[PDB]
């Protein structure tokens, strides 16, 4: 998966700040099932 | 985005409906009131800081 699957957690706007939130996210570098 | 937040959990900006523009929200001014007094013996005239 590398570093993909991150989405905006909410419609809240934040500028130049680090925000920590616990939501349903795709884990980084996780195994993703891919099909042709 | 519909409204912005500061580093702390306070709202700094909002997306104003009816115009779709960004408005900065500043906590309107407040402060303590101090009284400069030379003393009742010296004078009853005082200043307000």
């Amino acid at each position: 998966s590398f570093t993909r699957g991150v989405y905006y957690p909410d419609k809240v706007f934040r500028s130049s700040v680090l925000h920590s939130t616990q939501d349903l996210f795709l884990p980084f570098f996780s195994n993703v099932t891919w099909f042709h | 985005q519909q409204f912005g937040r500061d580093i702390a959990d306070t709202t700094d900006a909002v997306r104003d409906p009816q115009t779709l523009e960004i408005l900065d929200i500043t906590p309107c001014s407040f402060g303590g009131v101090s009284v400069i007094t030379p003393g009742t013996n010296t004078s009853n005239q005082v200043a307000v800081l």
